[PDB]
């Protein structure tokens, strides 16, 4: 751990400069420092664990899909055989995002989830689980199966976690809600359960709105919208 | 791409 | 050189499919690859390159002024000490700058500039070493001054090169004015010949459209149009 | 950032 001779509070502090100078790299390098300190973050903390990474991987996920797609049109009917560069280099893009997503799962394995005891922080990590098992899930294709059981097991968990210890606005619960919703879309193949979580989440939400301040609401909403969103896409 | 939470 | 054992071909080709995917740091390596074989760069090959670590080093300019700037901040007079950390993270920053900027130079120097014989691969690597010397430049404080004539030096050559063998809207010609100016404004603090280089340079290319085809007119108005956006700030 | 010549 190359992180080992910082101060904790000074991987925090470099991390949140590291997010101002979008440098997502090394904001998650640091974040990574901070849990090996092997104490419990706190809700900010784990806010920019989880914005650092998600950056991180979204690159790869983006870049990833680019070259498959360009991989796929080489092979269509009719393609001019260009080598083995294109194969290549989706599986190095591939090999490193599978990376990024396994020392993830190592940090919430050890030991972020067994030490997280509270509601919000124990749905938040296996959320994070879940999340991550389904960006391999997407690049995945024998042991695809049980790379979406996992996901899926972390997802159902927390799940059930949210939905007996939080509100149905909280934005946790409501993220966790949105992202299972799209892993059974678009992973599981199951468009009906997608849907179905998808409209019980945001009528569910709608009717507990009223408890909220202006702040709450307003984070609430923003979330309910993107449920919202594809529903649209999908109705 | 469907929505999913937070970054991007 | 990690790239030793592959195809100059093959890093070309996967340059090209990492331009797609957006992921500069690895179009920079294969493009730096190619160069290491030891064949002069085509045209297209040269922008290649130029295009890699101009995404890279802009990133790590970005990142830079972001943290220098709030360095300063925590330097006002009423400022809260919040010890070495952004100084400490400022630096890294600068050191991944400057290591970047030193491959480009070494690149050139080893040995693309004494092989380039054509005006058109002369003037566009002299260009290159007024730029990443520009940008030494710009993070540095005390041997400064030896960095900034590095860059003028570098940048008067290919202005030579390029009035005696171009035509005024050539686009590599354009550019090297259009940079060369800034050079003047923002580094050496001559506004006035950063002006004066601008206004010669667009008046010049003017009279020498009538010349072109409806390509050629395109490609030297666009940064005739940069030279104008940049005059507008300066008068 | 005045304007500079290619990508950003
Ligand atoms: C207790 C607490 C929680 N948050 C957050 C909640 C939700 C999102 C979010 C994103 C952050 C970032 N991109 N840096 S922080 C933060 N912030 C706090 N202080
Ligand atoms: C002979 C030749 C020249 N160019 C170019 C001229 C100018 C800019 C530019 C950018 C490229 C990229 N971002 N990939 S290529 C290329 N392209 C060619 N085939
Ligand atoms: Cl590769
Ligand atoms: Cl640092
Ligand atoms: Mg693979
Ligand atoms: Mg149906
Ligand atoms: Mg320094
Ligand atoms: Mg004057």
């Amino acid at each position: 751990g190359a992180m080992g001779s910082m101060e904790r509070a000074s991987l925090i502090q470099k991390a949140k400069l590291a997010e101002q100078a979008e440098r997502y790299e090394d904001m998650a390098a640091f974040m990574k420092g901070a849990v090996e300190k092997g104490e419990e973050l706190s809700c900010e903390e784990r806010n920019l664990l989880s914005v650092a990474y998600k950056n991180v991987v979204g690159g790869q996920r983006a870049a990833w899909r680019v070259l498959s797609s360009i991989e796929q049109k080489s092979n269509e009917e009719g393609s001019e055989e260009k080598g083995p560069e294109v194969r290549e280099y989706r599986e190095k893009v591939e090999t490193e995002l599978q990376g990024v997503c396994d020392t993830v799962l190592g940090l919430l394995d050890s030991h972020l989830i067994k030490e997280a005891g509270d509601a919000e922080s124990r749905v938040f990590y296996l959320k994070m689980k879940g999340d991550y098992y389904r960006y391999l899930a997407e690049v995945a294709t024998g042991d695809k199966k049980r790379i979406i059981d996992s996901a899926r097991s972390a997802y159902q968990e927390a799940m059930d976690i949210s939905k007996k210890e939080m509100p149905p606005t909280n934005p946790i619960r409501l993220g966790l809600a949105l992202n299972f919703s799209v892993f059974h879309y678009e992973i599981a193949n199951s468009p009906e359960e997608a849907i179905s979580l998808a409209k019980t989440t945001f009528d569910e939400a709608m009717a507990d709105l009223h408890t909220l301040s202006e702040d709450s609401y307003k984070d609430s909403t923003l979330i309910m919208q993107l449920l919202r969103d594809n529903l649209t896409l999908w109705t | 791409m469907f929505k999913t939470e937070g970054p991007d």
